[PDB]
């Protein structure tokens, strides 16, 4: 559970499959793949002190577009869980409001537009 | 500086001894002069003028 | 001479000073404020 | 165009005759009035130049943090920017995506660098005075406006000898030695 | 860089320590040394053609030196600059002498 | 009385001969202060290949823009390979030619 | 040239200012970067701003002499001129041949009638690096001042136990070759400071077996400097004492050449303040 480079590589496994023997160490980390993990990292060590109205700012989307790529996004998740609900497998499991996070989630960058999950309804 | 010492035995016999003016300015007696006989010449913090004391505290 | 010798004593005799003095203070105040703080928090359960 | 009532401003609000959003808020305009450019097409001639400089710094930022072809192509763009006077420090590398900008390389502009080096009140003055034809930097008479002055380029950039301004800075000072002509 | 007219080879390249840029040159008649004046150093390279090492930099210079020549027959170097100067350097033989009219 | 400063120091035999077993020690082990004289992988190689061709292309307009009073590239001494051959095969095309040597020296072959 | 020189000072300047007025973000990427290392959560102030982590993206591949030194340390042999004050006595006279016998690449100059900015604006366009400036108090000489050349530091010491190479005895010719050096005791940042203004005006790399050694040892600010030569036996190492020695004392350092005095200090000796004698390196 302390081993680091371990654990970065369990979650940053879904990006390096996404933007690739494989390379996972820093020192062969070519560019996308690299970006986007830096800036996972940092979000990741930046969440502990650093506010929630002040760590995840959302890329500014307008309004009907923001809310049909969250239409779009919840059409592929439902579409892909509802695929293999009925199936045995370990299906990795999610929150109650939370957008499961799927292949599409991050190769088309979506979560830095749509975030995590609504937090309009999460307030609520 | 001229007459707190009588001779340039007493000048040598306090050399390198820490003076100050009456405002504070600190200073240094240096070296006595030869031919005035207790006249020394003393450097200060900056420029004292001719209203001043200087001070060798004791004890 | 006389300079060199009054000049180094009284430099061995500050830090000397100085040493003690910083000494007892902190003595004071760690082995008094852990009293001090442990009073405060059994003051605190009631 | 007819400051529209309640309702027609409710009805139409994306409308807007000048401010579009192509203009991206009208920045060669704003930079081209800043230092004074002629021509309508230096600045994007200028940003394609920002685009080269700043696409190979993120192709460049996205090497490996420790490879020494990534620190060696930093630091040498860098280093040739800065020679050029495009970028003001060699320091940080974030100077080659923020601190790299049109304005930079017009700043680095032949009338920018005279009005800075006190040679003309203004820049339009100095536009014209290099226009009429009074600098020249070395020894070559320079005519146009858009020449771009290096860091050690700089030091040579003085008026013409035989110039009326050259004369009469000189006889302002009363050091006016007709022998050389001025 | 020195150019054999026979074999065709650039056989000799000599830099500075300085990352210049060079503007003019000047040879020896017995051509033992290349001499050569940049635009934005006031220095003079003075490079050995035998070995390829930088024999020395003549500096005297308040300007860039603009031209080089060597004198074809008592081989005393003439440079002239920006600063209103000429000057005469006798390199060869323990002078290191220097005469600049202005 | 108190004194402003300590004064310069009489420099005796005792003084002379810690400096200079001081000095022994230095240069018996050698502790002197001197001045001292100044095929990856694929993927890596096209990012390379690319920032390359990217760099060459940005350097040259640098240059031209910067109307060419530049600062040179640092250093490279590189490795070039010549084959033996003709000057006459190593010139333009014309009808004429200036030498005929090969460009290999005696001491070459 | 003039404009060039001034013009790089300010440059200079410029970027010294500007590297400690943006230092701390030197300092909190050192932070960041320790923190992708040891995967440790990052402070509230390092972790709201988001602009200083999509620069780190960029400046994730950044990283003895200084400033002025710096460019020439071991690239450029020094050249030294070597002064007097103004119509010397000749015992300062045979000073200056022997400190000009003592630093190798230094010549000497005569004084007389040389205004100081024209002669600093000859030296640093003739090419020289160094000039040490020497002077007297009846023959005994009391000061001397490095200033280095290309608008560097000068260094003012004072002299105290003059003992010269022409005053004692026939002993002999100097050696002239290139030193080796020994400093002793050049603890603070003032003392790298004093050590690498004070060492490079040497040629760099002397041989492994160069017979002869000049120390510069520091013993509470009074740094006593010898020459001597030596021959290594088959029980100890022999060391026999030549050319001259003294006790400079820096009481200044500033950053500037000799000309102005309008140049920054970097130090200079308080001497009349509270706790003067207490500390070294003042």
């Amino acid at each position: 559970q302390n081993d680091l480079e371990l654990q970065q590589f369990l979650r940053e496994s879904h990006l390096l499959s996404a933007f690739n023997g494989i390379v996972y160490q820093d020192d062969q980390v070519i560019g996308k793949a690299r970006s986007r993990t830096l800036e996972m990292r940092l979000n990741r060590l930046s969440r502990v002190n650093g506010h929630q109205d002040k760590i995840n700012k959302l890329e500014k989307v307008p309004m009907h577009i923001r809310r049909g790529m969250i239409d779009k996004h919840v059409k592929r998740i439902k579409k892909y869980e509802q695929e293999a609900a009925e199936g045995g497998i370990v299906l990795s499991k999610v929150k109650k409001g939370q957008f499961r996070k799927i292949e599409s989630t991050y190769k088309k960058d979506i979560e830095r537009r749509i975030g995590g999950s609504i937090k309009a309804r999460d307030k609520e | 500086i001229k007459d707190m010492f009588s001779s340039a035995m007493e000048v040598a016999r306090f050399e390198g001894a820490q003076i100050k003016t009456v405002s504070g300015i600190r200073g240094e007696i240096k070296r006595a002069l030869s031919k005035p006989e207790g006249h020394y010449r003393a450097a200060f913090e900056d420029k004292i003028l001719m209203s001043d004391i200087v001070i060798l505290r004791s004890w | 001479f006389e300079a060199r010798q009054r000049i180094e004593e009284k430099n061995k005799e500050s830090s000397d000073y100085h040493a003690k003095m910083a000494h007892i203070v902190n003595t004071i105040n760690t082995e008094e404020g852990a009293e001090k703080n442990k009073y405060e928090r059994e003051r605190k359960l009631r | 165009v007819r400051k529209l009532k309640h309702h027609e401003q409710k009805l139409l609000k994306k409308v807007d005759f000048l401010e579009w959003k192509q203009d991206q808020g009208h920045r060669d305009t704003q930079v081209m009035r800043t230092y004074h450019i002629q021509n309508r097409e230096d600045y994007h001639k200028y940003n394609r130049i920002c685009g080269d400089i700043r696409r190979l710094a993120n192709k460049l930022s996205l090497l490996p943090p420790t490879d020494p072809f990534r620190r060696k192509h930093e630091q040498l763009l860098l280093d040739k920017l800065y020679a050029m006077g495009v970028l003001t420090t060699k320091s940080k590398i974030s100077d080659l995506e923020n601190k790299v900008t049109v304005s930079a390389i017009c700043r680095r502009r032949l009338p920018v660098i005279m009005h800075r080096l006190k040679m003309a009140e203004t820049i339009q003055d100095a536009v014209k005075f290099i226009e009429q034809g009074h600098v020249r930097v070395g020894p070559n008479l320079i005519n146009d406006p858009a020449y771009l002055v290096t860091r050690n380029m700089e030091d040579y950039v003085t008026w013409v000898d035989n110039s009326k301004i050259k004369k009469t800075l000189l006889r302002y000072r009363n050091q006016i030695d007709d022998f050389d002509f001025s | 860089r020195a150019w054999d007219l026979i074999r065709y080879r650039n056989f000799r390249t000599f830099t500075g320590t300085e990352r210049i840029q060079f503007n003019c040159l000047a040879v020896d008649p017995s051509g033992e040394v290349v001499c050569a004046g940049s635009l934005d150093n006031f220095d003079i390279h003075v490079w050995s053609v035998q070995t390829g090492q930088l024999l020395d930099a003549l500096s005297g210079h308040e300007g860039p030196v603009s031209c080089l020549s060597f004198s074809q027959e008592n081989s005393v170097l003439a440079s002239a600059s920006w600063d209103k100067t000429i000057r005469i350097w006798s390199i060869f033989g323990r002078s290191q002498q220097v005469e600049p009219i202005e | 009385f108190d004194r402003t400063a300590k004064p310069v120091p009489v420099i005796t035999s005792e003084v002379t001969e810690s400096l200079e077993d001081m000095i022994r020690r230095r240069i018996q082990d050698s502790n002197f202060d001197d001045l001292q004289r100044r095929a990856l992988s694929e993927e890596l190689q096209k990012a390379h290949s690319e920032i390359s061709e990217l760099y060459a292309n940005l350097v040259y307009k640098l240059d031209v823009l910067s109307s060419v009073h530049f600062v040179p590239k640092p250093a490279s001494t590189s490795l070039e390979i010549r084959v033996e051959t003709p000057t006459i095969s190593m010139e333009d095309a014309q009808p004429l030619y200036m030498s005929n040597a090969s460009s290999l020296a005696p001491q070459e072959i | 040239m003039l404009r060039r020189q001034a013009r790089e000072r300010r440059e200079y300047l410029y970027r010294k200012a500007q590297e400690l007025q943006d230092s701390q973000l030197q300092q909190k990427r050192q932070i960041i970067k320790q923190a992708l290392a040891q995967g440790k959560p990052l402070p509230k102030e390092l972790a709201e701003d988001e602009s200083l982590q999509k620069d780190f993206r960029y400046d994730q591949s950044l990283k003895q002499v200084d400033d002025e030194y710096a460019a020439t340390s071991g690239i450029m042999d020094p050249r030294i001129i070597v002064t007097t004050s103004r119509d010397p006595s000749t015992r300062l006279s045979q000073f200056a041949k022997e400190i000009k016998l003592l630093f190798p690449n230094a010549v000497r100059l005569n004084r007389g009638n040389y205004v100081m900015p024209n002669l600093v604006d000859a030296c640093k366009k003739s090419g020289t690096t160094d000039l040490v400036v020497l002077h007297e108090h009846r023959g005994v000489p009391t000061s001397l001042t490095i200033s280095h050349f290309p608008h560097g530091p000068t260094a003012q010491f004072s002299l105290h136990n003059v003992v010269m190479r022409h005053d004692i005895i026939n002993a002999g010719n100097q050696s002239e070759v290139n030193p080796h050096l020994i400093f002793d005791n050049f603890t603070t940042a003032l003392g790298k400071r004093v050590v690498c203004i004070l060492k490079h005006l040497f040629n760099a790399g002397p041989k492994k077996d160069s017979e002869r050694v000049i120390t510069f040892a520091n013993r509470g600010d009074f740094i006593s400097v010898r020459q001597h030569v030596y021959v290594r036996t088959r029980e100890g190492v022999e060391i026999a004492e030549v050319g001259p020695r003294f006790e400079m004392r820096l009481f200044e350092l500033r950053l500037g050449t000799l000309e102005n005095k309008d140049a920054d200090v970097e130090w200079q000796l308080r001497r009349f303040i509270r706790t003067a004698n207490k500390k070294d390196y003042l």
